């Protein structure tokens, strides 16, 4: 709910699964060997036919979507961006900031950013992005 | 596995701790440990810390991932304050 | 449609060299398997097969028995209609 | 308010919370597995993100300057376009003027509209302008769409064969250089971002005249319509006592010398987002409308194969030719832009854990077993083939006594250290052999005086004598 | 699939299917589905070693030298432990080095990996020095060496002044060796003979020798204008580099005394 | 005497009938370009051994035997010399290496997908495939650098 | 150089003290009691991961990065600031402080599993 | 040396030492007989007319001597 996205030990059905989440990649990405495998046909097709089963999944769209058919400064504001702007590229790059997009896979996916140092199990350098606020 | 830039010797003197060199480069080495160079005269080397101040992270370490492993005599206040963070070269000690 | 007595000629002279049992200076364009090229007869099957690899239609039983020396089997396959 | 930058470290945490959602709701949708509960519990997070962004509309409208600057340049491209509108509509008004004056009716229709446009705080003319060429737009598109699915059997697709920026920038400015005949970059830049909202189509037409081969600028109606919308669409003591605005001396002027190469990079950048703008539509049409076309009917395919057999015979003969009540309406308003800001929220989470789960489920797929091959005949040179490369097996020998020409050899393939040749000798199977069923035939003997007399081999398993431990394979027909 | 490998020729399809099926190889019994034992691999290596002959190996040192030398500079002990235990494919084996942490945290990252595509690139680069630009260096110099001397190469191909004699000398000497004909010994003496009066000595076995700095003591040039002249006006009727054709050795007039200067009394 | 240019080269080549591999100097393979290659042959010793081999003896290999001459010592040595090289590469003294066979094969899966869809040759132009998704073609195949125009701000024109 | 970039920073947050709002005021006060105690700037922060992304980006990136801060007049940083700063280990009790605060008793049972992996390591 | 004696015995210029090492390297940098027979008259012209003869014009003269003698090997080749 909203009191669960607030600090403080709220959630905790939630928190321990996002916490789990980040150790378990971590484990599998550097101590896992059976991943370290040149990929092949049987993992060029069906990677491909995976890529194409979340590209069919639609997320189901709620009761938003439905519809029918001296002013102040701040009304008429809404008004105008809506008729005169129909595709607004400066508001799309602030989506990326509150989305945060590919949070869990740029920590492996950067060139150079985990250094040979943390390159250990007990190692803690997934929480470094951690800020409690 | 000696490095020809850092791991020599300047003087001629053998002093004949090799064997308590490479005892304590095996109890030095960890994970990782094995990957680096050893130096016999490591217990000898005075290597002069770089950065007295600077920015102080709280989220990071005053230590850095590539640093040179310290003797087990050596502490940081035997360089004075007007010698601190001055030498660019490595000390070598020699008993007279 | 059919293939010239020409090539299948060479085609099988070539095969029959290079059974390691055989030399290579021994065989004639006219010549046997057992009485002139020293072979025994577990062999001469053998032979039949290597004309099934080089000439990839199967030969029946029947036929393979007809066959024994050159001449006839550079006859036999030059007269089969669904050779390439 | 969640959207404010004082509370992000609540806001991506949520985030993580709607993706732990998805991330069984997608896997719930891809087995049929009970997706309703999933779907019940991201119907109460996009609720409490509805209220959430519902704050922070008011929110980042009054702390995110982003937003303030969104709105700025939006605010003085309205007053641009209505500005060039109300010129057009008082040159217009003059000539009506000019050409009778007795225009009472007129009058009072020009200011009754006036009127409404500022109760409105919008000029109506301009936006019924831009919804009309929107309109115009939409239907050219769907009408070359469907055009390109029923004549040649497929749809859009972005390659590196279609028109570059390059070629575009320099058709535009070839274009403006037909339009006003005297231009320079400056001009054009502030022409494109006076527009700066109109859809372009002359991209797409010159990538479906390349698809089709046909001229479409006199063919069909709706680039003619396109084409008649953008025709009907195109003192010194005062200035004392006026204040100077500081901020306006802080900037250079817009005619300068040294502003050339940022108008270069401006143009760049208005052709690249218009041409993005048309991807994107065309992309839109083609996963919309386009999935039916492989789901199209025989007939309304046939025919349209008959008519692309009939335009291709028509070009063969043009070849031989050559040869109380506005407040309920404005809430209504601003929920359907709160709503429809929190969808696009929504859709961006969800392409993120899209592609998260197709990193990880890639991560996954790794450690599977590859393919079985199908068994193939047993590989066999012939001697046709031994007289058929003969001159090419001279040629290649010829080929490796120089060596300027060595690596220049048609067939090499390549063991660890050797160079394969052409084989001059048919590679049989049947014949050869005749060698191991000997030494076999002598080792079975002394193995059966062997097992006669009782006697064991080298230890097999790793002795001193033997470190490497070497076993026969013990096969099931040598058991004795 | 369709929409990766829309268009491509014959040589790539066939590379393709080739690629894929060197990687999907593995080691097992032939009866459990398996092309071959890891055994039956090491008999092939034996056998096909004991079947080539110096130039083959030659071949297979170079091989080595091209692609797998970077890869085993560039990849630790524990990779290499890891790719035989990929070699053998026995679970036992694999669930064994599989327990250990050191196994698993030490293995190589790719960003390090990637220095062995520049390692390769320079190693085949100077093999493209030796054996792409070998035979024009010699047929140049073979041709008219008074009209392309060594120099010459060397300023117009700018690789060095001594590998391009190394260059011509190997290639001469591969030449011959490859043909079962004894070299021609006076090539060394031709190409590097102010180096094989320098350089060349006697050599006895349990001493160590050193190299003198100057033949004489003498007094610098520097020292005076004079001796600075006559050094100039020295330098100036003097040749750079003296080769088999120039005014110095036209005397030998015969082939017999050109066998007999350059061949066996070199140094008398 | 002609035959300094490449032109006469070419023609004499020509008269001589032989085709040159190299035509221009930009065909030639400059081995003083080398940054790592002369830092291994200067400490330790030539990596190739077999690049100067006559009959196979000329060769320099270290000895089977092992201990401080064989091929472990000699093999982390360079391994160091080349870790010495990739800590210059991080630091930025040096330009970042495009990508291996060697490097690509230990990857995680999707990474190896993503590089044999866009045919990237540095993980630069990864990087540039992952964080510009709208840049690339239907077929996942990576555009080039000039079709790629960023917002140049006002101000610029202070 | 850097000594006038901070006199030029620093003109701005003697501005916004000598202004006479609040929130501008209270903003230049935590700014010279965070100059004062010795704490560290975000704003380096930032710009050593902006340098060190603009290294590590292909030129797509880099030249969307070095278009966007063309006209943010960023201080003239060299590569060993970036170095020095990445080449930092980080803490571990502020790293545990953090997951403590952010999350509650999962993060004290991740750190004891944290802690369990250390010890094991240490076996 | 058209411009150089039009520079002494014309407009009566004394030339600076820079001039003079360019004549005296470009007599050396050609390969043809005599130029370092003239590159010395003019270290004479500048020894008797009290121009500095600097270490490094020496150390430079014998350098540029023995790189311009590949350009005096090939002009004899040539022959």
């Amino acid at each position: 709910c909203f009191s669960s996205w607030n600090d403080g030990s709220e959630g905790y059905e939630w928190k321990s699964r996002a916490l789990s989440e980040k150790r378990s990649l971590a484990l599998e990405f550097l101590g896992n060997v059976n991943k370290r495998v040149s990929i092949h046909d049987a993992i060029r097709l069906k990677a491909d036919i995976n890529k194409k089963a979340i590209s069919n999944v639609s997320c189901p769209s709620f009761f938003s979507g439905i519809e029918g058919a001296h002013l102040s400064p701040s009304d008429a504001s809404l008004l105008k961006e809506e008729f005169l702007c129909d595709y607004d590229p400066s508001d799309t790059k602030r989506m990326a900031k509150w989305v945060n997009l590919r949070s869990e896979t740029s920590d492996y996916q950067s060139y150079g950013a985990i250094p040979e140092g943390e390159r250990s199990l007990w190692s803690a350098w997934y929480l470094r992005n951690i800020k409690a606020g | 596995f000696v490095d020809l830039e850092t791991g020599t010797s300047l003087y001629f003197r053998d002093t004949r701790d090799s064997a308590e060199a490479i005892a304590h480069a095996a109890d030095s080495k960890g994970i990782k440990g094995m990957d680096n160079a050893i130096d016999l005269y490591n217990e000898y080397r005075i290597v002069p810390d770089l950065y007295p101040e600077g920015f102080q992270w709280k989220h990071k370490l005053n230590t850095e991932y590539n640093q040179w492993r310290s003797n087990t005599w050596l502490t940081p206040d035997l360089i004075p304050k007007e010698h601190r963070g001055r030498f660019l070269c490595n000390f070598q000690l020699n008993i007279v | 449609y059919l293939l010239n007595k020409d090539d299948v000629l060479t085609r099988v002279l070539e095969v029959v060299k290079n059974f390691e049992k055989v030399d290579a200076s021994k065989v004639t364009p006219q010549s046997h398997f057992v009485n002139d090229l020293g072979l025994n007869s577990l062999d001469v099957v053998e032979v039949v097969f290597a004309i099934e690899q080089e000439f990839i239609l199967d030969i029946p039983d029947h036929d393979a028995e007809k066959i024994q020396s050159i001449t006839d089997a550079v006859e036999y396959i030059s007269q089969n209609p669904m050779a390439k | 308010s969640l959207f404010d930058p004082e509370n992000v470290h609540r806001l991506e945490n949520a985030m993580t919370h709607v993706k732990q959602v998805f991330a069984d709701y997608v896997h719930k949708k891809r087995e049929g597995v009970s997706t309703e509960a999933e779907r019940r519990m991201l119907a109460n997070l996009t609720a409490e993100l509805n209220l959430e962004t519902q704050k922070h509309l008011a929110n980042m409208f009054k702390y995110a300057e982003m937003r303030l600057r969104q709105v700025k340049l939006e605010e003085r491209h309205h007053q641009l376009a209505e500005i060039e509108r109300l010129r057009r509509m008082a040159q217009q008004r003059g000539g009506v003027k000019g050409r009778k004056g007795g225009s009472r009716k007129m009058s009072r229709m020009e200011r009754l509209k006036r009127v409404i446009n500022r109760a409105v705080g919008l000029d109506i003319a301009v936006a019924e302008t831009v919804l009309t060429e929107m309109q115009a737009q939409e239907e050219f598109l769907q009408f070359c769409e469907v055009f390109a699915r029923l004549t040649l059997g497929s749809g859009f697709k972005h390659t590196g064969k279609d028109e570059n920026l390059s070629a575009y920038i320099e058709s535009l400015r070839k274009l403006y250089s037909m339009d006003a005949a005297t231009l320079s970059t400056l001009d054009v830049v502030q022409y494109y971002s006076s527009k700066e909202g109109a859809h372009p189509v002359d991209w797409a037409k010159r990538w479906y005249e390349r698809a089709l081969l046909l001229p479409l600028q006199s063919t069909p109606e709706y680039q003619k319509l396109l084409q008649i919308q953008q025709r009907d669409e195109s003192v010194a003591r005062i200035k004392t006592q006026k204040v100077v605005n500081l901020v306006e001396k802080m900037f250079m002027d817009p005619k300068d010398k040294r502003l050339e190469s940022l108008h270069e990079k401006r143009l760049r950048y208005l052709a690249h987002m218009q041409m993005e703008r048309q991807i994107r539509c065309v992309r839109e049409n083609a996963k919309l409308f386009d999935g039916v076309e492989n789901m199209p009917e025989a007939a309304q395919c046939r025919e349209l194969y008959e008519k692309i057999m009939e335009k291709k015979t028509a070009q063969c003969n043009m070849t031989s030719p050559p040869e109380r009540s506005i407040a309920e309406e404005l809430r209504a308003l601003h929920q359907q832009r709160k709503e429809k800001m929190t969808m696009r929220i929504l859709g961006i989470i969800e392409n993120d854990v899209k592609t998260e789960m197709e990193w990880l489920q890639n991560m996954e797929e790794a450690e599977r077993p590859p393919l079985l091959p199908i068994p193939e005949n047993m590989s066999y040179v012939s001697a046709a083939d031994v007289q058929a490369w003969r001159e090419l097996r001279e040629d290649d020998e010829r080929k490796a006594a120089n060596p300027f020409e060595r690596r220049r050899r048609t067939f090499q393939p390549e063991l660890l250290g050797q160079a394969w040749s052409v084989p001059n000798k048919p590679l049989l199977f049947w014949g050869t052999g005749v060698s191991a069923v000997q030494q076999a035939l002598r080792h079975v003997a002394e193995d059966a005086e062997r097992k006669r007399q009782g006697l064991l081999l080298a230890p097999p398993y790793p002795c001193a004598e033997n470190p490497w431990g070497w076993r026969l394979a013990k096969d099931i027909l040598d058991d004795n | 699939a369709s929409g990766k490998d829309n268009t491509m020729s014959d040589d790539d399809v066939i590379r393709n299917i080739i690629k894929e099926r060197w990687k999907t190889l593995e080691f097992g019994d032939r009866n459990a589905g398996y092309p071959c034992t890891f055994g039956d691999y090491i008999q092939f290596l034996n056998e096909w070693f004991k079947s080539l002959d110096e130039e083959g190996m030659q071949r297979l040192r170079e091989h080595f030298d091209r692609r797998i030398r970077p890869l085993l500079a560039v990849m630790s002990p524990v990779d290499i432990l890891w790719l035989e235990a990929l070699t053998q494919n026995s679970p036992h084996n694999k669930e064994q080095l599989q327990r250990k942490i050191a196994f698993q945290t030490s293995l190589g990252t790719p960003e390090f990996f990637d220095m062995s595509k520049r390692l390769r690139y320079e190693i085949n680069e100077d093999y493209k020095v030796r054996d792409e630009l070998g035979p024009e260096l010699f047929a140049l110099w073979s041709k008219a060496p008074e009209r392309w001397p060594p120099e010459r190469l060397s300023k117009m191909y700018g690789l060095d002044f001594t590998l391009v004699r190394k260059i011509l000398v190997w290639h001469h000497f591969k030449a011959c060796y490859d043909a079962c004909v004894e070299p021609d010994w006076s090539l060394p003496k031709r190409l590097f003979a102010l180096e094989w009066i320098r350089d060349v000595r006697a050599r006895k076995h349990g001493l160590f020798y050193g190299k003198m700095r100057f033949a004489e003591q003498k007094i610098t040039f520097y020292s005076d204008r004079f001796l600075f002249r006559d050094l100039v006006n020295r330098r100036e009727a003097s040749y750079a580099n003296v080769w088999e054709m120039d005014d110095p050795y036209r005397f030998l007039q015969t082939e017999q005394d050109y066998e007999d200067y350059w061949g066996d009394n070199y140094d008398v | 005497p002609k035959g300094e240019t490449f032109e006469e080269k070419n023609e004499a080549l020509r008269m001589m009938g032989i085709t040159s591999s190299f035509q221009t100097k930009d065909l030639v393979p400059q081995p003083d370009r080398q940054k790592l290659l002369p830092l291994i042959r200067r400490e330790e010793g030539e990596i190739a051994g077999s690049l100067w081999a006559m009959d196979g003896g000329e060769l320099s290999y270290p000895k089977d035997g092992g201990g401080p001459q064989g091929w472990g010592v000699r093999l982390w040595r360079e391994r160091q010399l080349v870790k010495r090289e990739y800590q210059k590469v991080l630091d930025g003294y040096r330009p970042v290496p495009q990508l291996s066979t060697l490097g690509n094969s230990v990857r995680t899966a999707g990474d190896q997908l993503d590089i044999e869809r866009s045919g990237a040759q540095t993980p630069g132009e990864l990087s540039d495939y992952r964080n510009f998704p709208d840049n690339r073609f239907d077929g996942g195949q990576l555009k080039p650098e000039s079709e790629a125009a960023p917002a140049v701000p006002f101000s610029a024109e202070l | 150089e850097r000594l006038a970039w901070l006199r030029d920073v620093w003109a701005q947050i003697d501005a916004d003290y000598r202004s006479g709002d609040s929130a501008r005021q209270e903003t230049a006060a935590q700014e010279i009691s965070a100059a004062l105690r010795g704490e560290p700037n975000d704003y380096m922060r930032w710009v050593y991961e902006t340098k060190r992304e603009l290294r590590f980006a292909g030129p797509v990136g880099r030249r969307a990065i070095q278009e966007e801060l063309q006209a943010a007049e960023l201080p003239e940083v060299l590569d060993e600031e970036v170095n020095r700063y990445h080449d930092l280990k980080l803490n571990m009790m502020e790293i545990e402080r953090e997951v403590k605060a952010k999350y509650g008793v999962a993060g004290q049972q991740h750190w004891a599993e944290l802690q369990a992996a250390k010890d094991e390591e240490y076996i | 040396e058209k411009l150089f004696q039009e520079m002494i015995l014309k407009k009566d210029l004394s030339p600076s030492r820079r001039t003079y090492h360019c004549m005296i390297f470009m007599h050396l940098s050609s390969g043809e007989e005599g130029g370092t027979a003239r590159a010395l008259r003019y270290l004479e012209a500048m020894e008797r007319a009290g121009i500095q003869v600097r270490p490094s014009l020496l150390k430079k003269i014998v350098r540029v001597n023995n790189a311009a003698g590949y350009k005096r090997d090939m002009k004899r080749r040539a022959r």
